[PDB]
């Protein structure tokens, strides 16, 4: 509706007649491929990201957003839990790390 | 040609001219379009066709309806009958009514 790519902004510009706009939108320009998960076994329940996915450069497992790749460590502050690993049809077990784990054994 | 209008219509000087897209070039644009939604869904409107797989995106429609992605997770085989199904009836109603 307001240009081509996801919309930014506009700015009106008058002419004789009629009305010109200056839509700006962003536009994704270089992706690469990566294999990915839906969800993620690690004690016997699944995990899910609160805002990303999963991808894997082709060892390890990170989380991003979707839409500009910023990989992250797979935490508990990432992801939610949502019942055993048995329904989800592509799990893939890998560690989900603790952020309090460390500080209690510090 | 008196059992047809068509004739009545060019010997009195009207006529009807041809679509510049044929109905193929249509049917190529329509799957070209179902091609671009089944693999990369809305990216592809956006800039280059990113592909995902179907049951993540629909993950992600899920997201965008206000329903966790594990719903769809959990439910997908559930959820993927039922599409079928009214796919089915779809091809069913139009097997059936005529108007
Ligand atoms: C991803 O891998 C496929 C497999 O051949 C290739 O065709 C495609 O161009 C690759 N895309 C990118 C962005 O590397
Ligand atoms: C993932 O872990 C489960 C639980 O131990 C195991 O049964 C399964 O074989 C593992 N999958 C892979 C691909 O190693």
């Amino acid at each position: 509706f307001c240009g081509k790519g996801y919309h930014l902004m506009s700015f009106p510009q008058s002419a004789p007649h009629g009305v010109v706009f200056l839509h700006v939108t962003y536009v994704p320009a270089q992706e690469k491929n990566f294999t990915t998960a839906p969800a993620i076994c690690h004690d016997g329940k699944a995990h899910f990201p609160r805002e990303g996915v999963f991808v894997s450069n082709g060892t390890h497992w990170f989380v991003t957003q979707r839409n500009f790749y910023e990989p992250q460590i797979i935490t508990t502050d990432n992801t939610f839990v949502s019942g055993n690993c048995d329904v989800v049809i592509g799990i893939v077990n890998n560690t989900v790390y603790d952020p309090l784990q460390p500080e209690l054994d510090s | 040609a008196a059992r047809d209008l068509i004739c009545a219509q060019k010997f009195n000087g009207l006529t009807v001219l041809p679509p510049l897209l044929t109905d193929e070039m249509i049917a190529q644009y329509t799957s070209a379009l179902l091609a671009g939604t089944i693999t990369s869904g809305w990216t592809f409107g956006a800039g280059a066709a990113l592909q995902i797989p179907f049951a993540m995106q629909m993950a992600y429609r899920f997201n965008g309806i206000g329903v966790t992605q594990n719903v769809l997770y959990e439910n997908q085989k559930l959820i993927a009958n039922q599409f079928n199904s009214a796919i089915g009836k779809i091809q069913d109603s139009l097997s059936s009514t005529a108007s």
